[PDB]
């Protein structure tokens, strides 16, 4: 009932909370990439 | 019951997900460096 | 109704139904006796509402905490040592008081009575005058006697 509902609940809590570890996985790797672009700007043709 | 074993769950994800946020850090910073290498080298 | 966390129990709440089967683990009796409890779980709400105000017996209030049962006890320690303080040492200085007044009363009565035989005789300070508790027919008599000397 109650117990088995909250359950349920929590358990969706933990596949969403996986969900983030690998979208925040992602967002490393494409943050990472990201802002990479005004570097190389500053650094290369800059140079 | 089942509700403490799934909030156990719960909270290991929920640490995982800080623990792959910095793992998938430092291996992007790989990503970033290849990158600006090829840019480079270009 | 008031200070009902001294009979506390201490997922189970300060009910005290006076005058439940569920998935939740409701196999459990508190011993929230001074009342009685039913059986009842915080896995479910809806269980410990049943078991406590959802019908039937009514949830009797109660402090917050046992800890609010504990400072209710010792402010009541402290109010029954305040109370016997003003019933027994500020009862021996309302004596103390009383018999200082009856002393000032006795002394501004004495400057009465010397007022008064200024007025009746020499106004030099000297009296003659006896204070008593008498009767009525005591009263009578000392009015006989003093006649001489009446208002």
């Amino acid at each position: 009932q109650m117990v088995r509902f909250i359950r349920q609940e929590a358990e969706e809590k933990a596949n969403e909370i996986s969900v983030s570890a690998e979208e925040e996985f992602n967002i490393e790797k494409l943050q990472l990439v990201e802002a990479e672009k005004k570097k190389i700007r500053q650094e290369y043709e800059r140079k | 019951l089942a509700a403490e074993q799934e909030a156990q769950h719960i909270v290991a994800a929920a640490r995982n997900a800080k623990m792959a946020r910095l793992r998938q850090a430092k291996e992007e910073a790989e990503r970033e460096i290849a990158e600006h290498r090829a840019q480079v080298e270009r | 109704a008031v200070r009902d966390l001294s009979n506390l129990v201490k997922l189970v709440t300060l009910l005290a139904v006076v005058p439940t089967s569920y998935v939740v683990p409701r196999s459990s009796k508190l011993l929230y006796e001074d009342l009685y409890t039913v059986t009842l779980f915080g896995r479910v709400a809806d269980n410990f509402r049943i078991a406590a105000r959802e019908k039937g017996f009514q949830i009797r209030d109660f402090e917050y905490s046992s800890e609010a049962q504990e400072s209710r006890n010792q402010e009541l320690e402290k109010l029954v040592h305040d109370q016997e303080s003003l019933r027994s040492s500020l009862l021996q200085w309302c004596y103390t008081s009383y018999g200082e007044v009856f002393s000032s009363w006795m002394h501004f009565c004495a400057v009465r009575v010397f007022a008064e035989s200024i007025l009746r005789y020499g106004l030099p300070p000297s009296f003659l005058a006896c204070v008593l508790a008498p009767s009525v027919k005591g009263e009578k008599k000392v009015r006989s006697i003093l006649e001489e000397l009446c208002g």
